[PDB]
């Protein structure tokens, strides 16, 4: 607890889940950011658009 | 560009062994280590075989690498990809050897990156390990050995 | 015997400040569900992006140094690290393990890019920082290169947390 | 002038004791030595075992190879020789190194640097900090326990 150290079978179902969330954000929104703001975007490629911008 | 985009007309002979690595397109350094750091920045321009520097945006964007150095320089371009737009940077705390872009010298010289990210004669980043080779008018490369940065 | 128990509920608050995981036991469960702005914490060990061929030092320290820049000290026991900056920085503490009382460094020799410890909320992105005498990040005569990747971020009274990736020493 | 000495001892070695054993000549490397550490190789130009090494150049004939040096010159330093192929083992000064180095014929926590021979010497440019009292192997022969890590600014 004290070094939020976990299994890796946790530890891999925390990041799936977290990764999948991402995923979805990047399908409806078209940006990559861990930001509320929505600043710090990733640079993506061109042709490479969601349902929103 | 480093893979020259126009084909060739002819098949090449391969039979020599000698005086073949200097190319433009050669990626990387003569001497690799297993145990250096590698990092990989969205490219601004084309800053293959040049020194980079980190640049904010407006900060709507993340950091990008851009051809530059002076006192604001963070590492080497070694490689690129087209495809990504991503530059292959080693950090100026790790020491790179190997071929770069020098200004159109001699074994020995002390050299440091200009503004354009690169190699002049003189704080000093490198010392040349060769003589200025001629791939294009304005293109010369040379083999150098960085160790970071010191006075 | 209550004002007791109030003051000790002060005493461990302070404490419990300068920690980097400390334990408490909550009646309710923080809902944190948007996976945005989640890293910003005082338990986020390590940086931002982290590479297998990293060094790494395990030190006995002194005091709290946790995300600040320490430098060793030398006093008869082993030498330690201080929280400092200055011309006598040797590395920046990443990891501490408060059991053993252990501080893992990285050196100034190798890049980091993460989260440290300002000396207050005047810092704003592309600008030169220092470690000061007590080992935190103000604004610009500096030995090293530090660049500010984001703003200042307030988690506590005086936590002031800010994005800065180190690449060794100017000249 | 040999990391192992040419003439063979007299007597056999007591290893009952666990104590104050690595205060030697021959002690290779490093004390605490990383697994990511970086570590090259050059062909040697003279002894530069211990020492602070340069780069020095030739005709243009051979390779470069590493002599011993310091100030505003210095590559790396030298840990260890392969004596049959004349082979320097190089840590780059990039890369932070703690270990015995040969010492100028100094308390814990004083500031070092290399000088033109390569040997260190209380103070400039270069990061190293001597972690303990100089220990003397030979009349001439000093080591000394110090921590490089990168250089300096000036």
């Amino acid at each position: 607890i004290n070094n939020n150290l976990l299994p890796f079978a946790q530890a891999y179902k925390l990041a799936s889940s977290e990764i999948i969330k991402l995923i979805n954000h990047f399908v409806l929104t078209g940006t990559v950011s861990i930001q509320k703001d929505g600043k710090n975007q990733k640079r993506l490629l061109p042709n490479m658009y969601g349902l929103l911008n | 560009m480093k893979n020259p985009q126009q084909d060739s007309g002819l098949l090449s002979n391969s039979i020599d062994f000698r005086d073949q690595n200097l190319i433009f397109s050669n990626s990387g350094g003569v001497c690799t280590s297993s145990k250096d750091k590698i990092e990989n920045y969205p490219a601004k321009g084309y800053p293959y075989k040049r020194g980079v520097k980190l640049s904010f945006g407006d900060g709507t964007t993340e950091l990008e690498v851009e051809a530059g150095g002076g006192d604001d320089l963070y590492g080497v371009c070694s490689d690129i990809d087209e495809f990504s737009g991503m530059a292959t940077v080693i950090p100026i705390t790790n020491n790179f050897t190997g071929y770069l872009t020098l200004k159109k010298v001699n074994p020995g010289d002390k050299l440091n990156f200009n503004q354009h990210g690169e190699l002049e004669k003189v704080s000093v980043n490198a010392i040349a390990l060769s003589k200025a080779h001629k791939l294009t008018e304005d293109l010369f490369i040379v083999l150098a050995s960085v160790f970071g940065n010191r006075a | 015997t209550t004002q007791l128990v109030k003051e000790y509920q002060e005493k461990r608050s302070k404490l419990e400040k300068f920690m980097k995981n400390p334990q408490h036991d909550a009646s309710l469960l923080s809902n944190s569900n948007e996976f945005r702005d989640k890293n910003v914490e005082f338990f986020a060990s390590g940086g931002t992006r982290t590479s297998k061929f990293d060094k790494l030092e395990n030190h006995p320290f002194l005091g709290y140094p946790y995300k600040r820049g320490v430098k060793r000290v030398i006093q008869h026991y082993e030498p330690h690290v201080e929280a400092g900056g200055g011309e006598d920085l040797y590395g920046i503490c990443i990891d501490i393990d408060e059991f053993s009382k252990t501080a893992t460094i990285v050196p100034i020799t190798n890049n980091f890019e993460g989260y440290l410890v300002a000396k207050d909320s005047t810092v704003k992105v592309k600008d030169k920082l220092i470690f000061n005498k007590d080992g935190a990040l103000e604004k610009v005569k500096a030995t090293i290169n530090a660049t500010a990747l984001t703003d200042a971020k307030q988690i506590s009274n005086e936590v002031y947390l800010v994005k800065v990736a180190v690449f060794g020493n100017k000249a």
